[PDB]
């Protein structure tokens, strides 16, 4: 699974709190399933597979 | 000195025509139509040596 880490964007102030970052993570394209499976609201480390 | 007639009385012909046509057709569409092309597995790798 992917990793969830804290990151600081480049060009941001050094005093602001960090935001949510990630390691290597893949969002695959769905050819004929596009629009049928929700990817925007899917927690990446997948809990619930079926 | 003989002269012809203004016209010759021809024979009259009666025509009887019959046209008959019959058309029949069937159309069936039954079963279950599944998907035949679905996404496959994915793998990615990333690293910074320096």
């Amino acid at each position: 699974g992917p990793r969830n880490v804290a990151t600081i964007p480049l060009g941001q102030d050094l005093t602001q709190p960090p935001v949510a970052g990630t390691g290597v993570r893949v969002t695959p394209p769905l050819g004929s399933l596009n629009g049928a499976i929700d990817l925007a609201n899917l927690a990446r480390p997948i809990a619930g597979t079926t | 000195l003989a002269t012809p007639s203004p016209f010759d009385m021809e024979k009259m012909v009666w025509l009887d025509v019959n046209i008959l046509e019959i058309r029949k057709s069937v159309l069936e569409n039954f079963g279950v139509d599944w998907s035949k092309q679905i996404p496959g597995p994915f793998a990615a790798f990333g690293k910074d040596f320096v």
